[PDB]
């Protein structure tokens, strides 16, 4: 979708607000929010391509100013409403209760040993999204390629900023997970993946920096060859 | 940047807490979250993983040139050879910085960043005003917000995560360093070496 | 300037907010707000494109959500500090002042029948930007042309939708003040005007409406000739 | 749009008549600003200009073919035939719709709108909104939001405002109308009907 989120080449956004240092949390309710990824995933709320999406879906204003794991929350009301795991009333009523009672206890529960092990599994080992297809690849290196200028109102991968533009293919890396099949519930359907080199002139014209390059990430439906 | 329109710091900061302490409530009543699953995350993000990691691999590839070679030919299969990897590194492409070329990673789409050899991203990494800026003004915005000069004749390449690929920088071994041990050459690697927004500490 | 406000083609903004009815002005701040323009406008504040180009430089997030009128307010501040007519720490004192005494009286001032006469002459008689230039139109009616893919950080009418999208040529409307030096205080320096037609397809790709095209106004430096 | 980091639009009103207050102090300090300056722009527009101008102009090119032929090819000087013109005006270009072309108005990048002929424009037509989308997705915007169904066959054209050229709509004829007289005719023209949201009234 053209989100405002995909900000990449947008102006006006203002200094880079950056302490001398921080914590990895800030605050207790990042914690959570930070643990409620590998959760939902597991439950299956959403896949990887699916959390970004409902990122993506937010509003503008309150994207762009609330703190980074807002974001992630989110997401997970977004999805935990589509597939009906979370309903939103009870959600509500829940919120002004904790609003009131901010020191009320969670909910009694059984520690589960598996999903610490889901956790370990996870961190430690990764989630692959690298697949394998029957199909060779399409595109090697040295070909100039363009960028498609679809516009696609689900979720993809294709910021605004290289659509339409000419690159070099720097890299084929095989397959992967295809984000706009797999970010819209259409499954994985993995596409071969390029890394393709676009000059700051190209993405920019004359306001490009003469001596810049930006390596961009494609998926096969995503680039068409210029010159092999 | 102001906004008429927004609350408080202090009001916000209710506001979230009391709405995720209600969907933490729920997901636990559901039984796919727990208390002690938060508490393993959190360590090992605060403890475990940070960019001391990716500074090992760093300081190998500067004293060992095969070491390198494999890093940059398969970052992913390098890095498992110090028992580094995982999640949102399962795969990695380290690419170095050189007398002619500086590298400089971003995510303009979200935050993605490599988990295993840095840790959780600080916060300007996942914030809109880096983002943006970074493939449109590398040069200035290096300059400006972290004091890096960086000659307009060395070409500044900026590496976009928007698939999977998890790009790393290898900074250029700050100069008089001859003869260091890994541990005192770790001692001048930062996670912003990494990101490339700063090189690595010089002296 | 590649800035939020250039929200043409952008998704996620959300449904449209519409009343049956409604009053020209909402409330006695927006009465205030809208005479502003003509009043800066005279005391040499800024011109027209200056004007937008204040309302570009907001903070997006407060953009986006803020009422109509504010975003005047915000350019009148942004050019009376600029210009040094307005002394930014004195209105941030009298704002508080307002704040604790919303009652309390504006200035004693005189009346001046020059500024209904100023009124009256913008309103009826308008503010013309069209000039005359002494070079020709350098394109023509049926020209295929394709819009530039230039990126100035200042002020511009180059929207990111139609930027390095090919176009016909439908009308020449004479030469006009070129935003491209207006609105960054370097002046009218006119430019021959023509409206472009671009069809939805080439602007979204397969996305866009299979029978709908969308018509643009470019000056002559925005666009170059393909096909004569 | 609920975003948890805004404030209550009581409190952003009364932020904002503060802030407005203090600068129009400000400005009458300043000899630029006075009261009578701003009631009379503030009377013009809510009493004097407005969209029953427009339909002076439509009703007249309905029942006058060669007034509407001056109007197509030169909206401005049409418009002054009838006193009309001015502020925001001063260059205008009415397009026609047929059974073959539906056309619609908009101004992505902030708010400009013809007001000589239909006064202020309604707070929606300002809005991202609905400046978002016309240029994408008009023909369902139309259906949605406007309960304005055009067919997939008949081709729509969204005029975007990027210059000082202001575009208006000049609507069909609804059927039935055969011998009305222009005040009944009147009756007929919308503002919403200028701007190309919506027909002119049926019956
Ligand atoms: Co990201
Ligand atoms: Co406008």
């Amino acid at each position: 979708m053209n989100g405002v989120y995909d900000v990449g080449g947008t102006d006006g956004l203002g200094p880079i607000n950056r302490p001398a240092d921080e914590p990895v949390f800030r605050a207790e309710w990042e914690k959570v929010a930070f643990a409620m990824f590998p959760a939902t995933f597991r439950a299956g709320f959403m896949g990887l391509d699916e959390f970004r999406f409902g990122i993506e879906q937010m509003n503008p204003a309150e994207y762009l100013e609330s703190p980074y794991y807002w974001h992630w929350i989110r997401t997970y009301i977004h999805h935990g409403v589509r597939t009906g795991k979370i309903d939103l009333e009870e959600l509500e009523r829940r919120t002004q209760y904790y609003r009131e009672n901010p020191d009320a206890p969670l909910p009694e529960h059984e520690q589960k040993p598996e999903l610490i092990e889901f956790v370990n599994q996870a961190v430690y080992g990764g989630l692959p999204a690298s697949r394998e297809v029957d199909r060779p690849p399409k595109f090697k290196e040295g070909d100039v390629v363009r960028f498609s200028t679809a516009s696609p109102k689900g979720h993809a991968r294709r910021a605004r900023y290289v659509r339409g533009k000419t690159g070099t293919v720097v890299k084929h890396h095989g397959a992967y997970i295809y984000p706009d099949t797999a970010g819209n519930g259409l499954g994985e359907c993995p596409e071969h993946l390029y890394t393709v080199r676009f000059t700051a002139q190209e993405l920019w014209g004359p306001e490009g920096d003469p001596n810049s390059s930006v390596y961009y990430d494609c998926w096969e439906p995503y680039i068409e060859l210029v010159d092999t | 940047t102001e906004n008429i329109l927004r609350k408080s710091d202090e009001e916000i900061q209710k506001e979230i807490t009391a709405r995720v302490k209600a969907l933490e409530s729920m997901l636990i009543e559901q039984g796919i979250l727990t208390t002690s699953m938060i508490d393993r995350m959190a360590e090992i993000y605060e403890n475990e993983v940070g960019p001391h990691l990716g500074a090992k691999v760093v300081v190998k590839a500067w004293t060992d040139p095969e070491f390198k070679k494999r890093l940059l030919a398969d970052g992913t299969e390098a890095c498992k050879e110090l028992g580094i990897g995982g999640l949102q590194g399962e795969d990695m492409m380290w690419v170095e910085n050189t007398d002619e070329v500086h590298h400089v990673v971003v995510c303009t789409l979200c935050s993605c960043y490599p988990w295993p050899v840095l840790g959780l991203p600080p916060n300007w990494f996942k914030e809109p005003q880096y983002r943006s800026r970074v493939v449109r003004e590398p040069r200035q915005l290096l300059k400006e917000e972290f004091g890096f000069e960086v000659p307009p004749s060395k070409e500044i390449k900026v590496w976009d995560s928007s698939s999977e690929m998890r790009f790393v920088v290898l900074p250029q071994r700050p100069a008089g360093t001859d003869g260091w041990s890994e541990e005192e050459l770790a001692t001048l690697v930062t996670r912003e070496s990494m990101i490339g927004v700063e090189p690595a500490k010089a002296v």
